[PDB]
Formats: C-alpha cells, structure tokens, sequence
C-alpha cells in the first residue's frame, strides 16, 4: 500500500518506464480478443474468367403487357382549350388545368410575341451566368408584389420547384411532418433530403398533435441533440389527390406552440382561392408572414411553364445558391416569362373571375350529386375534384377499366374527361382510381348541366 | 477499341511555385474570414444580412452558420462577376445592364447606362441558332399564334399533342435510333429517367466529373454508386471486374444490372470521352451504357450527330442516349433516344410523363425548324456551313492561345476552352479586366473545382467571325501579360 | 425431435487433485524419458532396438526419432498389457498364453504354462455367438466342405456367388431398408465407400469422436471436413447454418452436398447418439446422414435392430446405414444398407467391388445362420433370450459399479462401461492386478484419449451369467480399494 | 555525428526511452500500409432464412444409365473352380486367380475345418488386444521362414495391406518415384500419404534416371532440406495391368547410386515365380536384403483372405503401431490363417508345380499368337495376361461392347473368360479395355488348345 508506493517512488526512472510499458502491454493483451486466424487466400485468373462468364445481366427494360391503360396517349389535333379536338372527335374540355382561360387571351399571345421578337426562344445559359434577362427580374418582382411578400424565386420547370426547395432547407438528421395525401413532387423532394419523415392522417390535427408530443418526449430525452434538429411541416393548400382544403389556423397555432416551421404548396390554390386569388391564406385571412415558404407553379392558373417560391429574403436567398434546379439548369425562356407577367396583369385588373369560378364550381359540385355508382370526393370550392367508385370491385385493374369505359362513352358524346394517373409502384399512399373533373371560367352554364347529365347517364348505363 | 484518327489531349500540370502561392492566398483569406466572423459576432461591425423575425427567435436556427463561411468571406468579395443581367439576344454580341455596389457587393444598385457590343463567350451557342430574326423565329411565332404559350396538363392525360409526336419522330430520325422521347427540362430528364431504369440491387458506375443532374438521378434510385477516375479506362476495368466477381457488398449475390453513366464533352475540362474503349468494355462485360450528349449533340461531328458520329461508331451500340436542346438548337428541353421497347417503357413508367407538364408548342416548333435546318431538309447549305465554321473557329482559337504560352485543358476538338488562372484573386481580376475590355467570360473558383485549379471557360460559337476572334485573342494576350497568366513551360 | 423414453447420460468431471497428480506423473515421465534418450544417444547405455544395415548408413534416416518418444519411454514400460495372445474361443472364459520378459518388456519369451478360465471382458461379444459348437458352426463347416476357404476374384468379374446374393437380401430384410451390399472388411467399407459418395466441392460434418475408418474415408475424398463437438446439437446447428449461409470458403458457391457422419454407440465413451435431434436437423436443413451401427446393430434394440429400433424411429430416415458383423454376429465383414438406387450406384462405382476380393463362403454362412437365429426364423426363443439377457447384465453391472463409488461414462443402456483411472501408472497397475485375479480388461492411455482421462473399458456380453458378473464386481471393488480408484463425490 | 552521439549520451535516461518509443512508433507507422476501412456489417435473420431456403442439395447418387457393362454381375452356382457353373452354363474356369489349385485340396479344407472346430469363425477383436491367436503368430513365423527374412506382418484384408504400409513410412514432404502402371491399391496408398509423387514410364530406367538426376539438382539447390527428405521407389514384381516383369537389378543399382529405398509388390509374383516360388527376387537371384519391404496378398496363390508384408524387423516393427488397417480393425479369422499355413506346407513340399505352371503359361502364350483383331500384351512367364484390340475403334464403350460380345460367345461354348474392370474416373493411367486370360496348374493340355481355338474362332467371327 503506502509502503509499496514509497518503494516505487524510490526506484529509478527507466525501470519504472519499462514496467509501465509492460502494464500497457498487458492491458492491450487482455482486451485483444480478436482471434485472428492468420490466413490469406486469393482467386485464380481462370476462376475469375468463369465467374465473369456465369454472370448474366437482366434486360434493361422488363417486357410490357401491351394492355396498359396508359399505353394509348390521347392525341389532341390542335391547342388544348375550350371546344378541343381529341382523338379526331369534337369535344368540350373538362380535363385541362386551365382555370382562368388565360391560355388563349389575345393579350397574353401579344405579350409573348412581343418578347419573342426581342429575345428569341432560348436563354442559352444558367441564371448563374449570362442567363438572367430583365424579364426574369421583372417577373420575380411582380410575383413578390402580387403576394404581398418580400422576395420570390422562379424555376424553369414546375415539378423541380418544390423538389429543389425542400432539400435546400431539410438535411440529414431533421424531422419532417408531411401529410399522407401529398403530391409526388413533395414526395421526391422529401426523398432527396435524407431527413426523417413522419406521416400523419389527411387533414387530421389529432395525429399531428400526437406526433408532435412524441417528438417533445424525444426532445426531453436528449436536450443537446434536440437543440440542433429543425422541424418542418409540409402541407398543400388544395390537395390534388383529394381536392380538399387544409386547416391553416390550427397549423399556425401548432407551429407557434411546438416550434416547427411551415412549408406550404399552392399549385391549385394560387389562382383560384381568395378574393384577389392569392391562395388558401387569403381565403382564411391568415397573415402571410406566418408561413415560411410558399411554393407554386405557373402551369395551372397562369398557363405558362415554370414555377416559383415566395417568402422573406432570409429564406428565399438561400435557394439561389442551394437550389439544384436553379443552379444547374438553364433559365426560363423570356417568352413564358412575358406571358406570365401579362397573365398577372390581367389577374390584377379584374378580380371577379375568381368569384365566377367559385360560382361554377359550386353549381357543378351540387349538380353531380345523386349518381348510384359514382361518389364525388372533393370540396365545393376546388375547381378540380374526383369521381370514384362507391362500391369498388375486387381489383384495381377492373376499376380503371370501368372508369375508362365511362370516359370513352363520355368522349363519344362530346364530353372530354380524363382519369387520374399515378405510378403504382412508386406512390407512397396510392389513391383509388378516379375520374377527374376540372371547372373553368370559360364553361357556360348549359355546358355544365349537359356534362352532368351525360356523366350521370353514362354512369347508370355502365355500372348497372 | 481503336481510333480512326488520333486522340490527343493535354492536361499540363501546375507549377510548384504557383501552388505555393495559391495556398498562401487561401490561408490569408481563411484567417481574415475568421477575424471577419469574430467582428460580426461580437456586434462590433454591423451585419448586412437579414435576420429571423422576432417571433421565431426561440425556434431552432434555420441555417448552420459554418456552412455559409465561404459565401460571406470568399464568394461575396467577387460576387459581381456571375449574375450579370443581359437585355438582348445572346448572340456573338450581347448587351449587359451595368451595375454598381457601394457596400462591397452585398447589395447591387443598377445605373441607367447599358453596355453594348460585349463579345459573348459565356453563352452556350455552338451553331449560332440564338437569333431574334430568321425562319425558326417565324415558325415559332406562327405556332405561338395558333397553339399558345404552354400546355396545361401532362402527357398521359390530355397534354399530348401532335407537335410532340412529330418532334419525337424527327429526333428519332436525326439520331438514327429507332425511337425517342422528349421532355421539357434537361435536368428533369436525368433526374426522372435514371430512377426508372435502375433500382435497389443494381450498380451504377459514374465518372468522376459527372453533372449534378446525373448524380441526383443516381441518388434518387436505390442502386449502389461507384465512382471511377476521369477517362481512366484501367479504373473502369478494375471496378467492372470487382463488381462482377465479388457481387453485392453484404451478401454475395450477382448484380441485377450494371449501368455506366458517361458524357460526350465535359464542359469544365473540355475532354471528349474515350467512347470506343468504353463501348468495348461494355460489350465485353455485358454492361449498359447511358450517354449524355448535352454538349456534343450539335458541336461535334462532321454533320452534328454527336460523339457517335465524331468517332464514327454505331448508335445502336449505346443503350440510352440522353440529350439537351438548350446548347446547340437554341431552345429549352431534353430527350432520350433508344430502342422501341425502351421508349415504350419510359412512356409508361417515367415520372415526367405521369406527373409533369409537357413542352411548350413554340419551343418544339423552334427545335423542329433548327433540326430540319441542320439536316439540310430546307435545301440550303446553311447546315454544313455552321458545323465547319465551328471547327475552324475552335482549332484557330486553341492553336493561337496555346502558342501564346497559356495552359489549356481538354482535347483539341472540343469547342470549350478552359484557361487556368490558378489563384483566388486572379479570378476576380480576370473577370473585371475582361469586362473592362468588352469581353464576357465565366470564371470558376475553389469549391466547384479542385483547390489548385481555378479556371475561366470560353465557349466558342459558329457566330464568331475571324475579326471577333482576333480582337478577343489580342485582349486575352494583353490581360495575360498584365496578370502574368502564362504558366506554360512548353511554349 | 422428442424422446419416447428418458435419455440420461452422466459424464462426471475430474477432481482437481487427481488432475494435479496426473500432471505430476506425466512430467516425471517426460524428464526421465529425456534422460533415458540422452544416455542411449551417448552410448552409455546399450540400445536394444534394431539398426539400419551398414550399407544404408549414408541413406537418409527412415524414422524421425522424436516421433517414437512415447513408444520407448511411456508405451514400452507397460507394453505387456495389450498384445496378449489367446488359445481358445473368445467366450465368457478365455485361455491366455502367459508370457514373461526380463529385459523390461522390450522382448517377451513364452513360458510353457497357460492360464485358464480368465473372465473375458475385452472381446466384443454382445450376444454370445462366439462359440466353437452350435448350429452356426455346423452350417459353416458344411459350406467350407462345399465351397472352400475363400474366393479368388472380385465381385464384378467372377467372384460373385449365390451365397453373397442371399446374404445381401437377408441383410436388407433384417435392417428394413430396400437393399444392402456386403463387404469383407468393416474398415474397408468406410474407407472405400465414403470417397464414392462425396467428392471435391462437398462438405462433411464429422463428430469429435469418429472412428479412424470414417476419418480415413473422409480424407480420401476431396470434400471439406468440419468437426463438431461430441453430441452437441447446438454446435451441429451452428456449423450447418454457417455452411449453408456462407457457402464455399474461397469463392462463395453453394455446397454440392452436406454429409453428416455419426455412429450409434461410441466404444470408448459409451454414449449413444442423439438420433432424433440429428434426424430433425437433417430434414430441416436438407442434409444427408451416414450412420455407423458397428456397435449398436446387435447390442441395442428390443429385437436387436440398432439405434433406429432402440429409439423407435423409421429406417428410411437414415440415408446410409453402415454396419459391421464382427462385434455381435461373430464373423468378420461389413455392410451398407439403403435405397435401391444407392446400392446400385455402390455396386457399380465402389472401390471394394471393382478391385477387392469378396467375402469367404463360411463367413457369410455363419452370418446368415446367426442373423436367422436372431430374427426367430429357426423357430426357437434363443433370439430374444440373448437380447434381454444383455440388457439385464448391462443394467446390473452399471448400477452396482456406480453404487460402489467409481466414475463411469456414457448412457445407462450402452453395454460398454468405461471406468476412469486418471493416472499413467494406474493403467499398468490396474491391468496387472486384474490379470492376477483372472480378469481380462482393456486399458487406454494418453495419446489416444485426452491427457487427464485414461480409462479401462468393460465390454459386456449375454454369455456372462450372474455368478461371473458377481465375481468380476467383487474383484473390481477389491482392486478399487487397493488403488483408490473411487473418485466419485456423488456416491 | 560523433558530437551528436556524445550529446545523446549526455542526455537523461527517461527522455531517451521516450524518444526510442517514438522511433518505434514511426517505424511501425511507415510499414503499416494496411488501409483498414473501419466498417462492420452483418446479415439479418430473414436474409439467413431466405438463403437457407434458396439452397438446394444435389441428389446423393447420380442417376445410372442402366446400360452399364458392370451392372450385370456374373452369378456362380457353386464354388469358383475348375469346371465351374456360371450363369447356368457349364464352363471351364479361365478367370479366377487360382494359380496353384490349392482352393479345393482336401488337405487345406481339412486344416481349415480342424481350426474351425477349435476357435470358431470370428476373432471378435483387434490384434492390439484379445484378438491375437497362436495361429496368427504361427502363420507370421511361417511366412518369415518361407521368404528367408526376419519378420512378417499379416493383415486381414488384401487391399488394405499396401494401402496401409505405404502411408506408414512416406509422410508429407517426401519424394516417391512410382511406376505409371501401378495397381489401384498402390495409388490409394500413395494418395493417403501426402508425399510428392513422380511417375516414370513403364519399365523404363531412362525416365527414372532423369527424374533422379533432377532430384539430385534440387538436392544441390538446398542441402539442408535435402538432408531431411526420404526417397522411395515403389514397383511391382509382376504388373497386373500389363502382365510384364520388372527390371530388378537395375533398380537395385539405381537405389545404391541415388540413395532411395525400394518398396516391392509381389501379388502375382509371390507364388508363381522362382524355383521355389518366392517372387521376382528368386527369379533374378537378387539378394532378399536389397529390398526394404515386400508386400503380397494371400488371395491369389494361397487361396485365402488377407495379405502380408515381409522385411527386416527394423522396417516391419513400425507397421504394428502405425499401420491403420492393422491397428484399427479385427484380425484375420483363424480358419483362413490355418488354410494359409497348410497351403504354405504344400507349396514347400513340392516345388515342381511352379515348373509345370511355367510350362503351361509358355504353351498358351505361344498358341494364342496369330489372331487378326487380338494382340496378346504380356509376357511368357506370367499366369495372367491380356488380349487387346489391335485396331481400336473410336470410343472405349464400343471396344468394351465388342470384347463383351467375344466373352459371351466364348461362355456359350464352355470357356469362362472375364474382362478387366477399372474405375474410369479414378484410375490415374486408365489402361485400354482387354480380355483377361489366367492359367492354372489344373488346366490340362487339351483344354488349353481348345480355349485357344475357341477364342481364335470367336475373335475372327466377331471382328470381321
Ligand atoms: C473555433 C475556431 C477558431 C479559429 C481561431 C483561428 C485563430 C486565428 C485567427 O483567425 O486569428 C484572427 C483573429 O482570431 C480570432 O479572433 C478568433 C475568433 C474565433 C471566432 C486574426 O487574424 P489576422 O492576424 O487578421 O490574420
Ligand atoms: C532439446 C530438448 C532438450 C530437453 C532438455 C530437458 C532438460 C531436463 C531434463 O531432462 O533433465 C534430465 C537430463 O537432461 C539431459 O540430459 C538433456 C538431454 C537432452 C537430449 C535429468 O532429469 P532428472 O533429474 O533425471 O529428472
């Protein structure tokens, strides 16, 4: 003990160093349980050749059954608009997402031709260098002013917008609470970012509350990690797969109570909802600042290619350097930018088109009630809703075949409908097959009740 | 594989003194950036960046501050070089809206006056189709009047038009493959058609210098990714042999598929891919080939049919041929060409077709008109003239630049010419001095490239004449004398 | 698998003091052996071994001298215990030609007098068929007069006789399997029929205590051999799982076959194999089973049909059933039983059939007569009497020996009883003292067994009566008192 | 240099120890080129189950074509002897290896019955314990005295004799020079011992000399290893596969010149060759001591089961403790031992039977000359020789079919022949198919020329 310590202290230095080295050797030996066998073997050249020969690759593409419903593409013999011509038959368009009828306005075409005379068709470069035109900055300023927000950023492709916006902010090790009935663009954006994804029930705040409280428990488990994880809630203003609106005020309250930012998608909502057509926020009266990021695409309402994101500069400015679809691709052609600017001018000039669209949506949604085999899933304010089989059959393929028979019999009677298309093996929550009905400010009253009557008669004829 | 004509590429190595000096510069920048950050943190110096709103102060911070270190300290100092607005057609001469900043590039304010006649060497013109007047513009205007600005639905439902079908058949005839499909974005083409071809349990062999779109498409699919060295056929042999012999990583099972992603011309380096060798190994080891002819579809080849025509091989050897209309044809979009079964499967099981909006009618009309002009269907000789003029211009420019003593990368045939600056300050210096002499160039710095290799890329065109090239060459020689950019020991 | 009746085995562990003492003894022997070798090398002590002839002195030495270390130093000291000649039928009482040595067991000289009436517990009689008078002897004499001493050719060419065919069909009926084949040596059966079944690219799972014939047969084939622990089903599961999952050692390929070599009763230990479990795993993992019923074909079972009858399972579950006629039936030979295709393949592609001489006619006649006697074909009750008498004898002997305080190995049903001596000198002491009391036993030492476990094996028989067992038990108890061989703490 | 050494010497001890430790660390680092990746992965339970399920074992026995020549076994309806009955047809035996006719002597049967009355049939144990009878020692002494040698050892199975004798002496790392036309027992003995095997041409001393001189060069390459390697030459007195004798004197000279011991096999030679029938050694007059080990089997000449090895005690004594077939198997039954002893007595009594056997062998070998399709490979002193196809066909199967047709047509005419049988996939040097002719001291003259005439006529009938 003490005497041993004194004796060790009285002993020389190099001897004690050697004894310490031996002690370290012993402590290394005790924990060295790796029972290495000390053997090395390698393959021969002929064995490598035979292994090469035996391997057989699968074909690049699997054979197709050739009976795919999507194998036959509808061929439009002209512009897709009111009174279109599809498959050689005269029809009335009930499938194109053109809510405001801005596709065929002479003013929009005049603006597009004016910008075509000046710049041409192609930008020929990314926005990062010699691909930024004055029209791009003008359009971004117009989008910022229209939505009463500081900054906006434009992408040249609608799908890439949210799919590049989401990975820019959400990184590995974060938590995202996304709705179950989220569009495919949001799903691929959430796949690109390697964050942890938690899905809650469609338009249910109870499941969101439960998930948030479980996250709170996990935060209390380890505060240090909980201090470096960011929480996001990704929702859509008007869901495409269902046609139902989102409960914004409760989401805002949950955000401020549980410290999780909000990403909002307004693709259908952007140009149809609100007194001036600004989205679900104007419909509910929620302040614009309560939502961090609002994504949209100019393809549906504005009738032009591309998309955009809107928000405060603190949030938007990061996408100019982290958005892959923005950094590594050519910019939007000036033609489509000018078309979007003119569409914005027309939308600002007259705000009654949103009111007449709401009128027509309500009328057609009320009229389509009372079909034996068809149920109208959706809401009375969305321009696009669905028609689903009430008593579904045993398989999905028979259901899509029945719906396609209904669609064909409708087209033969000058009603142009379409059926919702999904990737069966890729969609997270595959929706049931459903016919899609889209309402415009161009469809007259008589056409509305005629389409309702035609769909009713065809449904009764087919499903009985 | 063998070459019918010589394949000569030159990648001269950096001088040692230049390496030491660029490391000195980067160290100085790092130290001053740390001091800058300390001053900004202790509120001694005012911060010009925006801040989170007071209601979300107790929220977790949105960004990690260390990630933007280079943005504030290195990128912001020379930020004025890149996002330069223009107000005219991106021809051989472009108009740039000149801008000034008094807060050291944190905020830019636009002066009224506008620069005019700037020689354009940053735009991706290769055949000079970016013109505001011509036949293509007339056809585009006609289709715009008839059809409109854009389609409002996807291909599968109602958004398929006759224009798309005729464009696809024209592209299939142009390439030489059986069938082709068209998309509205070159980035989306890769990012949405690589996940469909391969999935979990497959292998992807990506080059060292692949584009961001190809990498993103590979990541979105669950396949395992292995990176081989840039144009190193020995490395490709080694990875192929190891993948075939040793199988899957955890449980030894045969790979379902082996896909090799390569490009025709790499924009930054300017090196043309060694296509005969890679096709030879593809056939020998029973792999699949994905070829990205974004830069070579119009620039390369005697008639402008890509690297498969430049080398002279058979298009049926390449399994998937991606391509982009933005560079050469002067309109946005993209395409994939291949056999009929491939195109049918992509028509049925591709993300872009199902969920994304189709192309615009004026854009497809412009592509159709330009592609018809190239193949001589209009009957004129304009198609061959641009293709031969581009080769003359690139050979003349590369020869004269190399005889001046600069260091140039890539093959002699590639229209893209990367000059090497090698130092962080010379990037901004070269950009500003070249702008002062009415020349527009593109400068690429550290985080994109390797640390010692910073460059400036010249993208040549058939629109450039001999006079314009002579003026640009004289200005480049004068600037290289000013900044001592001639690092070549050979000449 | 489940047992229809309890399966109780006892392997009591060695006391620590006995282990220390046996290590002391072995160390003393090793040191004195080194001194012995030094003395013999320096010619100080005369060497009694033979030497190489003077003409081959410059030849390389035939043997390595260190290999025979234990032979000269440890084995030769007690060499008088083993090679004991006998001059009568090996019944319950045997006559031993007594021998003496004056050079300390290096050379033995035979004295004229002959010991008589020695109780035999070393011979492998299990049913008492080793008799010089009876019906089997008469039949053997008749066939000897008719046929002769032996056949002069192999089965394939001319050496196949009707006697062999009828013996094979009788054996097939006896076991219960479809077909069987007979050979002239039990060792040769394994050594010549294991190489035929498996080859390169196959796996063999051998027990820890397999016979030398099985090991030699496994080695002659090119299959990979893995040894699992003795009657450790968990180890067998682990090796089977690893072999199936990980495949071949160098290149991961599936095993062509998996063969499991096991025996009914292990002679030295006396432990009966856990047949239900091993058959369960065989069926579960799709393996093949080779069962060596050399010791259990006559000793075990209510009727004497082997372990498959002792447990009560189905003979069709065992793929290959080897067996030997030497132990129970009283005549040399061997056999393999199985399905018809197996027997045909062995008839065509076995080394013994092609190259080796067939059985002798008197031997096959004696086997036929004894096998007919067991199954009751003669009509008498002699068949069941011996089988029940053997069980009575083994139970009585094991119970009385265990109640005396000795340490006994193996299951209670096995007729072989290993007593443990644990010390090198007690081996020779026990052998000599038991011979002095007219009892013949077999002692096994170090190089065969583990170091601490040296034993003496009693092989019981149905020929032994109650009086003989009582005499032997009294002598064993007296010797155990003399040598202090009772090491058991339990009793 | 010197100043640095002095300065280091003047420095303290513990510091220098630390610097030395650092030097060892550096020298470890420099050679530590093992670029470990520091990763560990394991398989899941379900993956293990699926791997178990996918594996499928091959059948234990491959299916048989059912047309095998060896599928049909000849069935002898009685003892195999002169005037036998095979396949229900009366015949005269020309296939059984019974050279001296000792199988059916009443004296041998009387001795066997006498020993059967005393001991029974089974020994019931190994020679190592309670399996040694007085008859075994008597037979070993008789075999030792007959061959004029010190010691002999008996095995209970003829095949196991040499196959256990060879591995006892030859170990891993030795050199064995074995003839190419060596029987299968020798081949399996050489396979059991893991020594290096070198084969030379049949009865060619030139190839043996060349191999020995190459071994001499290899010895000069590394004397230390050459001092611990033993060299053996394994030959047969009368080769079974060919029927030709071995050149003993030249082998003895090569042995004494190149320091390589000799193992000799006398299975056919033992009872037929020499004035008193002692093998090829007595035929050539070579001294018995020049050959280390002589192996034989009592199955051919003595007409009894078992084998033996003969030699000096220095060589024989090792087999009692290293011979696996001796240590780990039951001994020979006393019946066969007594039969062998009586056969030895009869052989010693009358030595003219060897002379009459030589007479008959010479006569039949001369008579069988002049067959168009059959060539008689062998020598005029061996009792067993062969008949092979002169102009062989394209395949082995057609050749064996032709030979079997000849054999069947001979059996139908009361001549019992047999065809040599080999393991096609196991034999190192597979001999050509051949009919086998065996000569006895029991076959009369007239039977000899009758068999010759029958074989001649059948050969001309079949092969033309
Ligand atoms: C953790 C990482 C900290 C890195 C410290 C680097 C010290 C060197 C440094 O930058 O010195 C700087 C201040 O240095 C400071 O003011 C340190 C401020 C850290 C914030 C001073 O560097 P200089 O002399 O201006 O060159
Ligand atoms: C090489 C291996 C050598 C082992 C030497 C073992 C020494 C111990 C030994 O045996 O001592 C012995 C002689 O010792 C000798 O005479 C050594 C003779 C070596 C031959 C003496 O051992 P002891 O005292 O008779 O007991």
């Amino acid at each position: 003990l003490v005497e041993m310590v004194q004796a060790l202290y009285e002993a020389p230095a190099y001897h004690l160093i050697l004894e310490g080295i031996l002690i370290l050797w012993i402590i290394r030996l005790l924990f060295s349980k790796t029972y290495k066998l000390q053997e090395r073997s390698d393959l021969t050249v002929k064995e490598k050749e035979e292994l090469i020969e035996e391997w057989q690759p699968e074909p690049l593409v699997p054979p197709v059954p050739k009976d795919h419903p999507a194998l036959n593409y509808n061929i439009v013999s002209g512009p897709p608009s009111h009174k279109t011509v599809v498959n050689g038959k005269e029809c009335i368009n009930f499938a194109s997402f053109n809510f405001l009828g801005l596709l065929d306005n002479p003013r929009v075409k005049a603006a597009a031709l004016a910008s075509l005379k000046k710049y041409g068709v192609g930008t020929c470069g990314p926005r990062g260098f010699y691909g930024t035109f004055d029209v791009h900055l003008d359009l971004e300023d117009r989008l910022a002013k229209f939505m009463k927000t500081e900054e906006a950023i434009i992408y040249s492709y609608g799908f890439a917008t949210i799919a590049s916006a989401i990975p820019a902010y959400s990184k590995r090790g974060d938590i995202v609470f996304v709705d179950r009935a989220a569009c495919f663009a949001i799903q691929k954006g959430l796949q690109a970012s390697r964050s942890d994804i938690k899905l809650f029930k469609h338009n249910d705040m109870a499941d969101l509350e439960r998930l948030l409280k479980e996250q709170e428990i996990e935060d209390q488990k380890n505060p240090r990690k909980a201090r470096v994880t960011r929480r996001f809630i990704v929702v859509e203003g008007l869901y495409m797969n269902t046609g139902t609106i989102c409960p914004l005020p409760e989401l805002v309250k949950l955000k401020y109570k549980y410290k999780a930012r909000i990403f909002l998608e307004e693709s259908l909502s952007f140009g149809v909802l609100g007194e001036h057509g600004r989205g679900v926020t104007e419909h509910y009266g929620i302040n614009i600042d309560d939502i961090d990021l609002i994504s949209a695409n100019m393809e549906n309402a504005l009738a032009s290619i591309g998309g955009f994101c809107c928000g405060r500069s603190f949030v938007i400015d990061h996408q100019r350097l982290s958005g892959q679809g923005y950094c590594f691709s050519a910019s939007l052609p000036p033609l489509l930018a000018a078309a979007a600017i003119e569409a914005l001018n027309i939308m600002e000039e007259n705000p009654g088109i949103f009111a007449v669209l709401k009128e027509k949506c309500g009328q057609i949604h009320k009229a389509l009630q009372g079909i034996s085999g068809l149920k109208v899933v959706g809401e009375s304010l969305s321009p696009a809703f669905h028609l689903q089989l009430e008593e579904s059959t045993g398989s999905r393929e028979q259901d899509v075949r029945l719906l396609q028979e209904i669609v064909d019999q409708c087209m033969n009677r000058s009603i142009a409908l379409t059926q919702a298309r999904y990737l069966e093996k890729e969609e997270k929550c595959l929706p049931p097959p459903s016919i899609r009905v889209v309402v415009t400010v161009e469809q007259t009253e008589e056409e509305l009740e005629r389409a309702a009557s035609t769909i009713k008669e065809v449904a009764q004829a087919v499903l009985l | 594989g063998l070459y019918k004509r010589p394949f000569n590429e030159a990648f001269e190595e950096t001088p040692m003194l230049v390496a030491v000096l660029t490391y000195v510069g980067y160290g100085v920048l790092t130290l001053f950036g740390y001091l800058r950050d300390f001053l900004r943190y202790w509120r001694i110096e005012k911060c010009h960046h925006a801040t989170e709103r007071e209601e979300q102060k107790d929220f977790v911070s949105l960004y990690q501050d260390f990630e933007n270190f280079y943005t504030r300290n290195l990128y912001m100092r020379i930020r004025d070089n890149w996002n330069r607005p223009i107000c005219s057609v991106p021809g051989a001469r472009v108009d740039i809206m000149e801008r000034q900043s008094h807060d050291y590039n944190w905020s830019f304010k636009y002066t009224g006056n506008i620069i005019k006649g700037v020689i354009n060497m940053g735009s991706y013109n290769y055949l000079g189709f970016a013109r505001n007047t011509g036949s293509c513009q007339e056809a585009a205007a006609k289709v715009l009047e008839e059809y409109g600005a854009g389609v409002c639905s996807t291909r599968q439902e109602i958004g398929n038009l006759d224009k798309h079908e005729e464009l696809e058949e024209l592209v299939a005839r142009f390439l030489g493959v059986e069938a082709a499909m068209a998309y509205g974005m070159g980035f989306a083409t890769n990012s949405m058609n690589i996940p469909a071809l391969v999935g979990k349990g497959c292998l992807i062999l990506s080059d060292e210098l692949n584009h961001a779109s190809l990498v993103l498409g590979a990541r979105l699919s669950g396949a395992t990714i292995r990176i081989f060295k840039h144009n190193n056929m020995q490395s490709l042999e080694k990875l192929l042999k190891d993948a075939i012999v040793y199988g899957q990583p955890r449980t030894r099972r045969p790979w379902k598929k082996i896909l090799i992603l390569v490009e025709g011309i790499y924009s930054m380096e300017g090196s043309i891919v060694r296509l005969p060798e890679v096709i030879a190994l593809k056939k020998k080891y029973k792999a699949y080939l994905y070829l990205d002819e974004a830069h070579s579809i119009g620039a390369l080849g005697p008639t402008g049919r890509g690297v498969v025509e430049y080398f002279g091989l058979d298009p049926e050897d390449v399994d998937v041929m991606m391509g982009t209309f933005t560079k050469s044809f002067g309109a946005s979009g993209g395409y994939i060409g291949g056999k009929k079964e491939l195109i049918d499967y992509l028509r049925t099981h591709s993300h872009s077709a199902v969920y994304a909006t189709s192309l615009s009618p004026p854009v497809v009309e412009q592509i159709i008109t330009s592609m018809k002009c190239i193949m001589g269907q209009d009957g004129t000789s304009l198609g061959k003239e641009c293709v031969q003029q581009l080769a003359e211009n690139t050979r003349y420019f590369r020869r004269r630049l190399k005889e001046m003593g600069f260091i140039i990368y890539g093959n002699e045939d590639s229209p893209v010419v990367p000059l090497m600056l090698y130092m962080p300050a010379k990037i901004g210096a070269f950009g500003r001095e070249m702008l002062k002499r009415n020349i527009g160039v593109v400068v690429v710095g550290f985080p994109a490239t390797p640390i010692i290799e910073s460059r400036a890329r010249f993208c040549l065109s058939a629109a450039h004449t001999k006079e314009i090239l002579d003026t640009a060459l004289k200005e480049i020689d004068e600037v290289g004398d000013l900044l001592q950019l001639k690092y070549s020991r050979h000449r």
